[PDB]
Order: C-alpha cells, then sequence, then structure tokens
RNA sequence: GGAUAGUGGCCUACCAUGGUUUCAACGGGUAACGGGGAAUAAGGGUUCGAUUCCGGAGAGGGAGCCUGAGAAACGGCUACCACAUCCAAGGAAGGCAGCAGGCGCGCAAAUUACCCAAUCCUAAUUCAGGGAGGUAGUGACAAUAAAUAACGAUACAGGGCCCAUUCGGGUCUUGUAAUUGGAAUGAGUACAAUGUAAAUACCUUAACGAGGAACAAUUGGAGGGCAAGUCUGGUGCCAGCAGCCGCGGUAAUUCCAGCUCCAAUAGCGUAUAUUAAAGUUGUUGCAGUUAAAAAGCUCGUAGUUGAACUUUGGGCCCGGUUGGCCG
C-alpha cells in the first residue's frame, strides 16, 4: 500500500509466550485497506522474523478510509508462533489445517446413539444379526 | 329518517374526483426551508394579520 | 444473561404542545439554522435544560463549598472548550443567560457555514453529509458533530472529497467520459 | 384545630383515616376491588375478539339525530355480550354476520362516547383485518 | 430422654396453665416471590418492580429415599394421583417453568440455524464437554445518529442603494417559476481487503449506481381547547363526524371528496393501565351554615393531646474562624 510507514506502539515483551506484541497501525491513503499478507510480511522484515513468527489480528479500518488498527504479535519463533497460537488464526494464516470435526448436531448425535450402547458391541452386533437371520 | 341499511349512504354517492398530479414537495429539511420561506421571507401573506392559509377571496 | 447496555432519552418535547409564539420562534430557528426536524431543537432546548439546571444547583450552592468548585469548574471548563461559553463571561451565572441559538451556532453546519466552505446552511448539510468536509483530518459527517474551541483551525475539505483534491467524482467522471466518448 | 389529629405520634390515625378516606376516590378503589379484572367486559384487558352476534341500529342521543351502526357480539374470552360502534361511514357493511372481530374501547375509559347510549367498545379488525384499511381500500376483506 | 451435624415442643414422657390481641391478634382476598430498582414529580409524594444482579421456591400435584461433602435432586430413583407413548396384548417407557420447536390459550411475544473464538465452568484435565454463553436469523418494545437534494445563469417581480442619468440592467436584490446547466452523493448492487470460530453485517474501496413519471414520507388535523379554510363539488338531523362543547333538517369553515394549509416526521395515530396536572387524598396541603359532609344529645375505655416551676447570670484565660487594622 502507497505509504504504509507502519507503526507500532506499546510493544511490550512477554517472555511468558516468547514474543512481542503491540497496537499496529497502517496508514493506507488512496488505497482501500491492507491484507494480512502485506501486513505479515512488513512487519516481519522490520521485527528480523520469518513471516509466520508474526501474527496481526483486530483490525478496524477507521471511519474515512485513510488507516486501520489492528493488534500485532510476533514470536521469538515459528515453533513457539505454532504451540501458542489457535488454530483458527493458523488456518487462518494458511500455515494449518481447518479440523474436519463434523457439525455439532451430528457429533452430538453421535454421543448420544454411542451412550446407548455399553461396551464395545461387537458381541451385541453378532446378537442381532443371529436374530435377524432369524 | 330512519335507516339501518343505505350505510355509506354520502360514502357511495360523493363523485370523486381523483388527486391531481402535482411536483412533489420536498422532504425534510428541505421541506422545513420551504416553510421558512413561505411564513418568514415571503411575508406576502399579510392582511393587516399573518394568515397562514387564506380564502381564495 | 448479559449485564444490560444503559441508554437514555436526549430530548423533551414541551407541554402545551402548541403555543403559536414557541412555534414561530423555533422555526426561525429551524429556518436559520437548516434544521431538518423539530427534534434538533428539542435537544438543544434539552441540553440546555440539562446545563442550566445543575448550574442552578450549584450557583445556589454555599460559595467555594468543594463540591461547588468542583462540579462548577468542570462545567465552565467544557462549555468554553466546546466554546458555547465565551473566556471573557467565564463566571457561572453566564450558563443560565445561555441561549439554544448560543449551541446551534456552534453546530458543524452553521461553522462550515461561517467559515465560508458553504453556500449556504442548506448547502452546508448536504456538503457534510456527502463526507466532503472534515475536522483535525478526518472525514466527519454528522451535521450535529460539536466543534471544539480549537478544531476551527482543522475544519476545511476532506482530503477524500473531489474539493478536496481527491479524484474528480463520479457524475463529472461520468460526463468526461460521456465526452470523451461522443468526441471518439 | 382543623379537624384533623396534629400530635407527634398519631401517625397511626392519620394513616388508618387516609385509608378509609382513600376508597371515595373513584379509580382508587375500582384498582384495589379489581373491579376491572372482575366485573369489566374485558377483564381488564386493552382489546379483545369476538364473534359478531347480530346487527344493531341505535338511535343517537338528542340533541343528535341518527342511527349509529353497532353490533351484537360476544367476545370469546369471557363469553360477555357487547355491543360495539362500527367507527366509519359504510364500514357496518365490511361487517358481515359471523365475523371475528377486534374492539377497543371509545376512550372514555369505561363509558359511553357522545351521543351513542351505552356502547363502550368500537371494532377495529374484522376477520382480522383492519376497519380503516378495508374503508381506504388499502386492504381486501377476505370474506371466508 | 430420643433425634439432629447442631440449638429448639423438633419429637417423646411427666407437669404447670399458660401464649397473641383494638399499639388490629385470628381469619379472608391479593388480579402478591422480596429487595437493588423503574416511571413521574418544586418540596412532600403516587404508582410499578414476572424480567439481565442478590436472596428464596418449583420441575404436573404430593410424598418417600438411595449415593455423596452437598439432593427431598426430578434432563435420579419409589408409590399414588392426572396425563400421555409403543406393543407382536403378555410388557415397557416419560416428565421443556433448559435450547429451538408444535398445539392450546389469548389483544399479547422469534430460528426445530452456526460455534467453543471469546466470559467463564467442570473433569483424571493446557488438548475434551458446555443450546452456560457467544454469532447470526426473526425483530418499528424501546433508545442513538440521520438520507429523501444542493448550487449557478436567464425568465419572473420588488427592496436596501453605487448614481437616484427615474425605480433603469435593477448594481447585492430576495423571493417567484414547465427555464436551463453542469457539480456531489448516498440507498442499493460489487472485484477486493479487513471483519468472523467460519461467515453475514459494520468500517474501507476499484466497477456500476438521481432529474422527477423519479430513488415519489407518511400519520393525524384545519369551529373552540389547539395554529392550520368563510375555498369548491356532493349529502341534506340521512350518511356520518365529534375525547368535551358541539356540526349535519338543500348556502356545512366540523360529514364524503378535491385543492390549499397545519402539527409531529421514519415516524404518527388508536385502546387500556399509570403519573404530573390533583390543594379531586390534602402530613406539608382540602372541605363540612346554604354547594357532599358536624352523629339527636350527653357519659366513657383504648388512642391523640395536656398549666407553670428545679443552673441563672457574672467575672478569669486559652486556643481555633471571617477577616479587616497593617499592603
Amino acid at each position: 500500500s502507497d505509504a504504509v510507514t507502519i507503526r507500532t506502539r506499546k510493544v511490550i515483551s512477554n517472555p511468558l509466550l516468547a514474543r512481542k506484541q503491540f497496537v499496529v497501525d497502517v496508514l493506507h491513503p488512496n488505497r482501500a485497506n491492507v491484507s494480512k499478507d502485506e501486513l505479515r510480511e512488513k512487519l516481519a522484515e522490520v521485527y528480523k522474523a520469518e513471516k509466520d513468527a508474526v501474527s496481526v489480528f483486530g483490525f478496524r479500518t477507521q471511519f474515512g478510509g485513510g488507516k486501520s488498527v489492528g493488534f500485532g504479535l510476533v514470536y521469538n519463533s515459528v515453533a513457539e508462533a505454532k504451540k501458542f497460537e489457535p488454530t483458527y488464526r493458523l488456518v487462518r494464516y494458511g500455515l494449518a489445517e481447518k479440523v474436519e470435526k463434523a457439525s455439532r448436531q451430528q457429533r452430538k448425535q453421535k454421543k448420544n446413539r454411542d451412550k446407548k450402547i455399553f461396551g464395545t458391541g461387537k458381541r451385541l452386533a453378532k446378537k442381532v444379526a443371529r436374530r435377524n437371520a432369524d | 329518517h330512519g335507516s339501518l341499511a343505505r350505510a355509506g349512504k354520502v360514502k357511495s354517492q360523493t363523485p370523486k374526483v381523483e388527486k391531481t398530479e402535482k411536483p412533489k414537495k420536498p422532504k425534510g429539511r428541505a421541506y422545513k426551508r420551504l416553510l421558512y420561506t413561505r411564513r418568514f421571507v415571503n411575508v406576502t401573506l399579510v392582511n393587516g394579520k399573518r394568515r397562514m392559509n387564506p380564502g381564495p377571496s | 444473561p448479559r449485564a444490560p447496555r444503559t441508554y437514555s432519552k436526549t430530548y423533551s418535547t414541551p407541554k402545551r404542545p402548541y403555543e403559536s409564539s414557541r412555534l414561530d420562534a423555533e422555526l426561525k430557528l429551524a429556518g436559520e439554522f437548516g434544521l431538518k426536524n423539530k427534534k434538533e431543537i428539542y435537544r438543544i432546548s434539552f441540553q440546555l435544560s440539562k446545563i442550566r439546571r445543575a448550574a442552578r444547583d450549584l450557583l445556589t450552592r454555599d460559595e467555594k463549598d468543594p463540591k461547588r468548585l468542583f462540579e462548577g469548574n468542570a462545567l465552565i471548563r467544557r462549555l468554553v472548550r466546546v466554546g458555547v461559553l465565551s473566556e471573557d463571561k467565564k463566571k457561572l451565572d453566564y450558563v443560565l443567560a445561555l441561549k439554544v441559538e448560543d449551541f446551534l451556532e456552534r453546530r458543524l453546519q452553521t461553522q462550515v457555514y461561517k467559515l465560508g466552505l458553504a453556500k449556504s446552511v442548506h448547502h452546508a448539510r448536504v456538503l457534510i453529509t456527502q463526507r466532503h468536509i472534515a475536522v483535525g483530518k478526518q472525514i466527519v459527517n454528522i451535521p450535529s458533530f460539536m466543534v471544539r474551541l480549537d478544531s476551527e483551525k482543522h475544519i476545511d475539505f476532506a482530503p477524500t472529497s473531489p474539493f478536496g483534491g481527491a479524484r474528480p467524482g463520479r457524475v463529472a467522471r461520468r460526463n468526461a467520459a460521456r465526452k470523451a466518448e461522443a468526441s471518439g | 384545630g382543623k379537624g384533623k389529629p396534629r400530635g407527634l405520634n398519631s401517625a397511626r390515625k392519620l394513616r388508618v383515616h387516609r385509608r378509609n378516606n382513600r376508597w371515595a376516590e373513584n379509580n382508587y378503589k375500582k384498582r384495589l376491588l379489581g373491579t376491572a379484572f372482575k366485573s369489566s367486559p374485558f377483564g381488564g384487558s386493552s382489546h379483545a375478539k369476538g364473534i359478531v352476534l347480530e346487527k344493531l341500529g341505535i338511535e343517537s342521543k338528542q340533541p343528535n339525530s341518527a342511527i349509529r351502526k353497532c353490533v351484537r357480539v360476544q367476545l370469546i374470552k369471557n363469553g360477555k355480550k357487547v355491543t360495539a360502534f362500527v367507527p366509519n361511514d359504510g364500514c357496518l357493511n365490511f361487517v358481515d354476520e359471523n365475523d371475528e372481530v377486534l374492539l377497543a374501547g371509545f376512550g372514555r375509559k369505561g363509558k359511553a362516547k357522545g351521543d351513542i347510549p351505552g356502547v363502550r367498545f368500537k371494532v377495529v379488525k374484522v376477520s382480522g383485518v383492519s376497519l380503516l384499511a378495508l374503508w381506504k381500500e388499502k386492504k381486501e376483506k377476505p370474506r371466508s
């Protein structure tokens, strides 16, 4: 974006999650908006880290365009980022994959159906088959 | 005098003249401006007292 | 469930709704300040009533009472900061002397008109709502936006607007395309 | 002495006197006895649906002379029978036999409006459709 | 003494005859869960509080009880009652006042949707579960801001007034317009990005997106209260209007309409409840000769109220305050 000059404020370091976190703002005059990739690459190069090691979120474009503010989170390693970020944000960043859990209603149906069966039910399957044949 | 039928006498007997087409009046602040010129600067409504809807005398 | 989100009304419709004197007076304000409804007049009068009620409470309070000083200082400070009051009339009784026209005069409509950006107050409102005005450097399109006593130095055309040096609008751009096509 | 007890410990006498005199106040007595709940045809409700039993013409009180158009209607929720004015020109034609109508008050709380003798309610919706909507033709009666 | 985890007529046994009440016991009604609070008020107050917080009580009624630390648990069992489901007719299985949803009831109240991303909770627990909760949908219950058009020139017609070579063009007109121009935009679509658990919206912004027939703002009203019509046509005490007074009986400022106007305006009306107005509930603050109201008169218990009098004044300092003596 034209004249991003991304600024970072309140850059407090947390060794607890081993990262540097700051309130980030981006000035994008004459351009609609800036995206996750373009934000992360610039933040990565200025903080001396890989593109994945830095995380940004919460970008609200302020009225009239011109600039937006989000939250930036640069980790001390890719492994640190992988352990600490939520899976939704990782798949948001493209590093991870969307977990294939079924819908809540189908998932809950499975729970209540298997709740009616005590134990493995392998013997029950054989018995039901024998009676159905009978 | 006296009727339970014929209810709706004049309502059905009126010769219905449809509304005449006319330029739509402005809405909102535009209408308030229209009123302001109508009742303050177009003082041409006074016959001695500031009438608002004089009859076509 | 969640804690309740509080809210309140900002205006008070008048008792005796049809005093011809009040109706004429409020229409004069509406015409000369480019207001859309009587709701704006009611809101400003409700606001003035609230400030006058607080100022009356504190003015009958004993002199150099801690509550009087603290509350009165805060009241006058925000008044002068918004500019409705004036620094020459710094004392508290002048708040009682205030009138609804004073707040209306400091509305964004009339300040745009007074700064000369507007042809009139109604032209001013159209200009504000169409995101062509800006305070500080940011587009503001609430006509009722109160201007502090320091932001008159920043009210001017929005950088995103065609009147602020931006792209030549939409209908002019369309008409320019039509002219080029007709000459093509 | 002004007739009422002035003494400082006489609050009880003043309270019971006020209680004994509150009962002469018309709306307060109605509220406490629950007459609106007990005896009023709507049972305190602002509106009530009913079936029109029959149409009626009611001659107006003096000095007026005319025949206001009303309907004897039996409420759904009580079974009580009520006369209701059909408040517009020719709307008695819209109200047929055996329709379900909505009834509202006349504004004069529990009383009769103007020249209409004894009719304390007015019809609002006919067969679920609005009277003034029918009267200005903004809606059509389903006729079913 | 039992019993209780524990006090206790909580229960048992013997005994005494006590306990509450006109300072309203007891009984009845409540269209009564209590409170923090809500509406509306000069002050006093009046009414409301099922409902987001706290505390109670219930899982259709009622009782009984297992486990556990904690249950009279009901999304746990037992029985009866009332419902109601499937049977292959012997049996079996249930409590939505959880979340959606259906019927009934009514004037009166939404989707059988997405998710654990928050806020928190629970488990053996960083990982799982959570219709708790959040998101979206429905949603004019309420509250916030605020589009429905601005600007120029001529035509139209006067007022300040350069000069009054008037009062001409009318210099600046200010308004009136079937005069005409360019300029701005959003509502809505829409690549995209952000937004999100994923989205939808919001916020941003390429492309598109005003000139009326358009992208059209209604709801009530025009006799008084209460500003707005002595205008026109129709009806002729009929139809109808009208909160009240009243309008209408062939000249309707009130009905049905047209036009014009007025009020509030994405809101406006209507019905009911309630408050101020209401000093028509009157403690502050009513009234009682005649308007409603002084018991027929006296006695009298409860209640309310009830004569004066008991240490005063004067001297002696200290130390705080408004200060002004004094800058």
